[PDB]
């Protein structure tokens, strides 16, 4: 442990398509070689005996490792890194409602949200009206999970004629300290009639 | 003409997954394409440290590239391909592994050509060497010389670059510094 290599920042969040800088450091006296392995594209160097600072772009793949070295007489010391990266929820899509619905029979609300993410940071919500017909958190979803879908099975009412149906989409970035990011589908009008 | 052949494969951290599923794929598809008797094959896969995932005997035994490559993990850390390179030169073309000592030696060594190490390969002097760029670090200067000092000469003839559908955001790029 007395010669080592850090990178920082060690863990960072970046939004999808961004960039960040990141600097390699080592407290070896004369080190021999040093470098930083990522498969993202760099746009930025800056180099000092003991230090590398990379400015890495178009940052787009849920995770990434960087790994930071620097050879120290015989060893290579090294210092590894995460960049995770979020998305917002810019397509938030209902399914299309049937034409007419009977009453007293089901119907399906689907809410897809493609590629928002992590997904563990977010909630979909159904709604009819200004009403929450149903709310689901994704919590507990593996860190990697993009995108999210909601469905759910809708009872038929005859108050429901004319009714919009719509969903909102919440990635909540807050524990993170990169702010909540919302949107919601446009409306779908239910339109309701007697079989008999 | 018995051949022995070995895929070196680039297993570091600057390969994105998909392009090693690429790589995964190349190694399956040459493989099928020279399913003969002559050609018996292994694989070693190198990013700090070097794993042959198969050798030549592996190979006769098994013969089906999915079956083959099935315990491959993405290594995801550094890239000592001049190290590598020595490995396959003393450490896998030997009769233990199955190699025929009659068999001409062929090296593929797949890479983005961005290697951490450095030395020399001179131990692998009498391997012909095929290389196979591949990842956007490739298409540096001195990623393309690394990749031809390791070719056999004339290197224009042993290096291919493998199109893995991103030359216009090289393209963008590039062109976003000079123009501005
Ligand atoms: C990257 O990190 C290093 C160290 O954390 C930065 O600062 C220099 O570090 C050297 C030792 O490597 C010290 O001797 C100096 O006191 C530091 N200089 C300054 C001006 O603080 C280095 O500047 C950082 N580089 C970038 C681009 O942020
Ligand atoms: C790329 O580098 C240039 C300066 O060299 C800088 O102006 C630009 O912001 C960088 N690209 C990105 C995506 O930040
Ligand atoms: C909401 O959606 C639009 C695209 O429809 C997008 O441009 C905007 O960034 C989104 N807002 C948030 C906070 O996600
Ligand atoms: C509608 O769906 C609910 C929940 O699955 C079910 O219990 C009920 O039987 C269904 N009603 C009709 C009219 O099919
Ligand atoms: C539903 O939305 C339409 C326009 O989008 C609006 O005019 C109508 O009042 C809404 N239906 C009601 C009142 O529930
Ligand atoms: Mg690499």
């Amino acid at each position: 442990e007395p010669f080592w290599a850090d990178l920082q920042p060690r863990v960072a969040f970046v939004e999808r398509g961004g960039s960040l800088w990141l600097n390699c450091s080592t407290n070896c006296p004369r080190p021999e070689r040093g470098g930083l392995e990522t498969s993202l594209r760099r746009n930025g160097t800056q180099r000092g005996l003991r230090w590398l600072a990379r400015q890495l772009v178009d940052i787009r793949e849920p995770e990434t490792q960087p790994v930071c070295f620097f050879r120290c007489a015989r060893r290579t010391l090294q210092a590894r890194g995460l960049i995770r990266t979020f998305q917002r929820p810019d397509r938030v899509e209902l399914m299309p409602l049937p034409p007419w619905q009977p009453v007293g029979e089901n119907f399906t609300l689907s809410c897809r949200v493609p590629g928002a993410g992590p997904r563990a940071s977010l909630t979909l919500t159904l709604l009819r009206g200004a009403q929450e017909l149903i709310r689901r958190s994704f919590a507990g979803e593996p860190p990697r999970a993009r995108g999210a879908v909601l469905t759910a099975t809708v009872l038929a009412r005859r108050e429901d004629h004319g009714a919009n149906f719509s969903c909102r989409a919440e990635l909540d970035l807050r524990p993170h300290g990169l702010g909540l990011f919302e949107n919601s589908s446009a409306p779908r009008e239910l339109r309701t009639f007697s079989l008999s | 003409m018995n051949v022995d052949l070995v895929f070196l494969f680039d297993g570091s951290m600057s390969l994105q997954p998909d392009e090693f599923q690429k790589i995964l794929d190349f190694m399956k598809d040459v493989m099928k394409k020279l399913s003969n008797t002559s050609y018996q094959f292994a694989a070693v896969q190198f990013s700090t440290s070097y794993k042959t995932e198969f050798d030549f005997s592996d190979y006769v035994k098994w013969k089906d590239p999915d079956a083959l490559l099935k315990h491959v993990k993405h290594m995801l850390l550094l890239t000592n391909t001049f190290g590598a390179i020595n490995y396959v030169a003393t450490e896998v073309f030997r009769e233990e592994l199955g190699a025929r000592p009659d068999a001409t030696k062929v090296l593929i060594i797949i890479t983005d050509g961005e290697a951490t190490d450095s030395g020399n390969i001179d131990a692998a002097k009498d391997i012909i060497r095929y290389i196979i760029g591949i990842g956007k670090h490739s298409q540096t200067k001195e990623s393309q010389e690394t990749l031809h000092k390791f070719a056999s000469k004339p290197a224009s003839e042993f290096v291919k670059i493998l199109d893995t559908g991103e030359k216009l955001k090289d393209l963008f790029t590039e062109l976003q510094k000079k123009i501005y």
